This record gives C-alpha cells, structure tokens and sequence, in this order.
C-alpha cells in the first residue's frame, strides 16, 4: 500500500 | 453548339439516383471507354458492329 | 505518503 | 518486405514499380473539380427551362 | 525512517 | 369606436402566425412525402447459372 | 478506495 | 507549503474530472441509453420455422411469407414426393425493399426485409415447372418465417 | 367448424389460415364460412371481429 | 427570390446542408408588410391609457 | 412438474428451456405448461411472472 | 406493451 | 420493480 | 412509462 | 375504409 | 379501442 | 380516422 | 394507439 | 369520394 | 431502473 | 424597485430553457432515427 | 470498506 | 456510490 | 449491483 | 454560479471522449497456420 | 472441507480454483458448495464475502 | 527519502 519514496521522516 | 452536341445532357449536382453526377461511376461509365488509350492502340481488328 | 486508491493519509513526525 | 505505414506505401518489388508509375504519371495531384456552391447554382442556371 | 513507515501503514489500514 | 376593432383586427393577424409557421414545416415534411410515395423501384430478373 | 487493500 | 495541497486538489478535480464514481455512472446511463435505443417495442415476431402446401390450381391465394426488418428468412422448394426442388430463376418485384440472395444452383432464397411493414410479391421460376411461383412478402408483425417448406404441387428433378 | 388463424394481417386484407390447411384472405366485408362476413379488422391488434361474435386471432403457437 | 429557391429544393442554396438562417429562410414564407404598418394602434400604445 | 429455465430475454421476446431439453418463447401473454399464463417478462433483470406465482429466471449454474 | 427500462420506482 | 411495471399496464389496458 | 401507439400511461407511485 | 393508426379512443 | 373504429366506420359509411 | 376519398370522418369519445 | 394491443 | 366505398 | 437488478 | 425588476428579468428568464432544451432534442432525436433507419445487407459467403 | 459497501447495497435493495 | 438503475443510491457513513 | 471503485469509507 | 458551468464545461470535456471510446468495438484478427 | 482460492476477480464475477482442481464463476449472489450464499465480492482487496461468515481471498502461495 | 540509505 506504502509508497515511501513518498516518505519523510 | 457542336460543342454542347459532345456533352449531351449536363449532370446534375449531387445525386445518383434518377440521373447521375458527375463524379459518380454510374455517369462515368460509357466515357471511361472513350477517354482510355488503350481503346485505340490495343484492339488489332476493331468491331463495328453495335454491340 | 499516498494509498493506491487516491486518499492520502500520513504520518506526523517519526524519527530513526 | 513492409514499408512504412504511414499512408501509400508499397510491399514488394512491384509494389515500388507500381508506386513509382502511379507517382511519376501524378496522378497523386488530383485536378480540381468545381465547388460545390458555384457548380450548383451555375447548373440550375444551365439546367432550367429558359422563359419560364 | 521505518518509524514513519510503520505509523503510516498503521494509519492506513486502521482508517478505512 | 371602429378605431378600437381595427386595433384588435391587426393585433389578431399579428398574434397569427404559428398557422403559418407549422404550414411551412409540413410543406417541406409533405413534398418529401409525396417524393417517397412517387418512388417505384423496378423489378430484377436473376437468371440461374 | 477501500482501507484493507 | 499547504498551496501544494490545495492546488494539488484542485488539479485532482480539474485533470481528471469525473470521479472514478462518476465514470462508472457514466457508463451506466450509456449501457442503459443504448438499451433504451436498440430495444424493439412492442413484442417483436416469433421466430419459427413453417410449412406450407402450394396450390397452383387458379383461385387459389399465393402463399405468406411474414418477414421481419433486418432478418434472414429461408424460402426452401420442395416438390410433392419430398425431394428438393432447384431454383431456374426469380424476379423480384418491389427490389430495394427486400434484399435477396441466392447461389445460383441451389433451391434456397434468403430475403431480408429492407424496409419495416411495406410488403411486395416475388415470382420464381422452377426448374420442371412451367407455372410461376408467385409468392407474397410482408414484413413487420408479430411473427417472423425464419424457414418456410413450400410444398409445391408438381414433382420436381429429385424423385 | 374450422378455426381460422391469421398468418399475415396488414391494413385491409388479412390473410388467414385454417385448421385445414387452406388459406384465404379477407376485407373489411366478406364471407367467412362458418365465421359469417368480417365486421372489421384491426392490423395494429391483430383481430378480426366479425358478425358472428368470433374474433379471429393470431394463432396462440405464432403469435 | 423564395419561389426561386424552392423551385430549387435540392442543388443548394435551400440544398446540402444550408446554414441555419438560411434553412429558416428557405422555410419561411413572406409575409405582406402593407398590413402590418398602422398608425393609430401605435398611437394608443405610445399613449397612456391614463 | 417440468421446471424451465430463462436462456435468453429480450423486450417482448421470452426465451426459455426446460430440464427436457425443450425450448419455448413467450410474449406478454402467452400460455405456458403447468405454469398458466405469463403476467409479466421484465428483461434486464430476467424474471417472468405467470399465473401460478412461479417466476422463471435464469439457471443458477447459467446466470 | 410495456416498456420497463424507462423504469420509475 | 413489479409493482409499478404491473400497475402501469393494468392502467393501460384499462384506458384505450 | 410510454406504450407503443404513442399514448403515455403511467402508474402514480409503488415501492418493492 | 378505417385505418385503425389513424384511431383515438 | 374497438368501439370508437366500429363507430367511425359507421359514421363514414352513413355520411355519404 | 381519416378516409380514402379526402373527407374526415372520426368518433367522438369510445372506450374499452 | 389502443389500448388492446 | 363518397360513403359507400 | 429498479431495485432488484 | 430594484428587487421588482430583477424578479420581472427571472419571470421573463423562465421561458426559453425550453427552447434550448428543444433544440438539443432535435440534434439527439434525429441522429437516433438515422441511426434507425439504416438497414445493412446481409452477406453471403460461398464454401471452397 | 465492506461495511459501507453493504449498508450501501441494502439500501439499493430497500429502496428500487 | 451508483448502481446501474442510474438512480445514485449511497451509504452514509461507515468505517472498519 | 454495487460498483466498489465507486466507494467511499 | 460561474465555476459551476465551468465545472460541467470540463465534465462534457472529459464524458464526450469516455463516450467515443465506448463505441469503440474492435473486430477479431484470425491467424491461420502454415 | 474443500477449501477454494480465488483464480481472478473483476466487479461482478469472481473465477476461484479449489484443492479438487475445479474451476467456477461467480456473481453477486450464488450457490457455492458449503460456502452458502455470496454476499459481496471486493474485486480491489481480492476478497469473496459469503452468507457463511468465512471469506474467500487469494492463495497464499499465487498472492 | 530515509536517514537509513
């Protein structure tokens, strides 16, 4: 479900 | 005069139903065998019979 | 960070 | 062979042949036949029953 | 890092 | 007196115009009509091999 | 858009 | 940086601007416009298959043939023993309402009905038989002849 | 008697089929045996009613 | 120049696919304008009835 | 009884088959075996309501 | 005659 | 559904 | 809901 | 004579 | 239905 | 309802 | 248009 | 046209 | 339209 | 006054959607029926 | 998720 | 939500 | 019946 | 009152093309072999 | 029991494989073998919903 | 975008 490229601490 | 004498009847606009136009196949027709070279230089022994 | 359905939900603030 | 498909294009040897007899004779330059409006209202004066 | 992964993959499968 | 009828004649030929309206609609719908029915379309005769 | 994909 | 948010919203509505609900609605009211066009009223013909004897002694009424708009019907030619019965020719009177085709060798006319209820005659020549076949075609009720068995009254090439 | 049904019905004539296989076609007055003369027909219904109360209609098997 | 036309039907002007105006043209009777232009009526609507 | 089944449903037209292998239509009214006479034939749904209360709609290994 | 899909409940 | 499908056409059977 | 002669009948209001 | 099209009830 | 052809039929056929 | 010879003939009001 | 067909 | 047609 | 599609 | 007029402007205003609804009704109507009148020929195919 | 989706389709039976 | 009457019957409020 | 995509929490 | 026509402006914008490419109907190729 | 798998699923028919080898089909409301009746099927998460309370998904091995 | 690359 996670994109974490579009993460961000 | 002798002129109009070649057309005949001139084609109407838009229609191929009663009469033709004259870009329809119908109308063209009789002509293409006129205008086509190969109706003189290919024949070896032309018919006269109306057929 | 965004689901595949379009609704966006996220995160506040975490730290590693 | 296949050439490119974009528009006229030829497959074979005699297919090049043929295009370039079609394309030398230019008859890909079509003449102009009458517009329409013109040629309309030039054949009902043309056409019609004269005096009447 | 994984903290705010977590979190948010927490978030998003507890609002529907 | 009669000044006020022919206000009311020319005010009934000016509120009288959906007559003539529909009139020409059904003329331009009745010559394709009679068109239609005037069309015979001739026989064919297949002659088998 | 459901959240148990 | 809540302008990217808010513009990225009114994009998500510009950009692509029927919902992924509204999309399927939209296809809704295709599938259920179209079934509203194509859908015949009334109740259309029932299509079965008939039989019947040809009478060619005079005063006798030519024979039915109810067709339908759009729709293939069999004429099939049969002669008294139950041997089939080849076709020499037809004519087809009233031609651009009803389209007919017909391999040349066989005893089968395959008509469809070009226009709804104007109905026609067609007469076909026989290969024995000397007397026309005069039928009568009428198109749109509530019946359709998807075959039709002409049991003609003479006795065909087929014994 | 006989039973007629119709195969053909347009504005005017009808075409009828009996259960003897014969088959007739009919106006706004003519004589039916058995039926008496055709009052009048209904090509948008189907129906045929004539002088003898009998209403002639499209056979149950194909209409 | 109507009665021209519609002895015209097809082969356009009143033909092909007329521009709209023209299509109401081709429909549209002429109407007789001696009649319509009266001078009294107009008087009493300029004037008040008061 | 013999139990049918819906094959086909149109606007009018009512295709249907039974567990013998037999095919029918069916229309507004129509007379149909142990079923009596259909009322109604709604299409998009598929379910013929006839006299009997018993509506027919299609198989359930064929919907 | 009756034509359900201009269905209203 | 039903209802209205069968009131419709008794309605209409009833009115020519 | 509209027949085919072109006469329009329609049943008032019912719910299944 | 009647053409039952041309009917009005 | 039937009643109002059957009287318009002898309505015509009365008045010449 | 309408003749063949050109003039009209109709009923006035019939139900069924 | 009736209302018997 | 007349009434007896 | 109906409710038992 | 001013609240007599523009209401007068919405009395007027409430007699030409119609109209604009008809207008689109005649571009929708006559494309179903030339949608309905054509009839396409049924084609035969002849076995080898 | 599932429960909206069935409240939703009761609905759409309940009312046709 | 919209089924395929065309009639857009919706759940309300509904969370898993 | 229900179109799912067509959904909302 | 404005941005609403201008909603259903770009709604027949997008609905015009959905629609064109539901008519869409591809006919079946056929391979034959050798 | 035979315990089936879901082989595919769009909005409306879901095609699932059991431990027996068989193949079927389904729509918003079937009969599925001990399953009982489906009560939803959500295409997106690749889960079948029946009247039985237990929910059908995808393989854990083809997921 | 992770302190852990």
């Amino acid at each position: 479900c996670v994109s974490m490229i579009g993460g961000s601490r | 005069l002798v002129m109009q004498n070649v057309i005949g009847t001139l084609p109407p606009a838009q229609t191929s139903g009663s009469t033709p136009a004259f870009y329809s196949y119908k109308y063209n027709q009789p002509l293409i065998s006129q205008l086509n070279s190969n109706s003189l230089i290919a024949p070896l022994l032309m018919d006269t019979s109306a057929s | 960070r965004v689901s595949i359905g379009g609704t966006v939900y996220t995160a506040k603030k975490y730290d590693d | 062979q296949s050439g490119q498909d974009s528009g006229l294009t030829a497959k074979s040897q005699a297919q090049q042949a043929l295009n370039f007899i079609r394309y030398a004779s230019a008859q890909v330059t079509p003449p102009s036949l009458p517009k329409l409006s013109a040629y309309s209202e030039l054949w009902n004066q043309a056409t019609a029953k004269p005096n009447s | 890092c994984t903290d705010a992964a977590l979190a948010a993959l927490e978030y998003h499968k507890s609002n529907a | 007196a009669i000044l006020q009828k022919q206000n009311e004649q020319l005010a009934e030929q000016k509120y009288q115009q959906e007559i003539q309206q529909r009139t020409s609609d059904m003329l331009t719908a009745a010559t394709q009509l009679v068109q239609d029915w005037k069309q015979v379309e001739t026989q064919v005769y297949t002659e088998g091999t | 858009p459901f959240g148990a994909d | 940086e809540v302008i990217d948010k808010k513009a990225f919203k009114d994009m998500t509505r510009n950009l692509y601007p029927l919902n992924p609900e509204q999309v399927v609605k939209l296809k809704q009211i295709y599938e259920t416009s179209e079934y509203a066009k194509a859908a015949t009223p009334g109740t259309p013909p029932k299509p079965t298959a008939t039989s019947q004897f040809v009478n060619l002694s005079p005063g006798s009424t030519p024979p039915v043939i109810r067709l339908s708009q759009g729709f293939v019907s069999s004429l099939v030619f049969l002669d008294s023993t139950g041997a089939p019965w080849p076709i020499a020719a037809y004519d087809l009177g009233d031609p651009s309402s009803f389209n007919i085709q017909w391999d040349k060798t066989s005893n089968t006319l395959m008509i469809q009905a070009t226009k709804l209820y104007n109905y026609g005659n067609l007469a076909v020549r026989l290969r024995g038989l000397n007397t026309p076949v005069m039928l009568t075609l009428i198109p749109g009720q509530k019946a359709v002849d998807y075959r039709v068995d002409l049991r003609v009254q003479g006795y065909g090439p087929n014994a | 008697r006989i039973i007629y049904y119709i195969q053909a019905v347009i504005p005017g004539r009808a075409w009828l089929i009996g259960s003897n296989g014969s088959t007739l076609t009919v106006r706004e007055g003519s004589k039916i045996p058995g039926y008496g003369m055709v009052k009048l027909i209904d090509s948008l219904q189907g129906r045929i009613l004539t002088s003898s109360g009998q209403v002639i209609k499209f056979s149950q098997e194909d209409s | 120049q109507r009665d021209l036309y519609l002895s015209q039907s097809k082969s356009p002007p009143c033909g092909g696919n007329p521009t709209p105006e023209m299509n109401t043209f081709c429909r549209t009777a002429i109407p007789d304008f001696i009649s319509t232009v009266n001078f009294v009526k107009k008087q009493n609507d300029d004037t008040p009835k008061d």
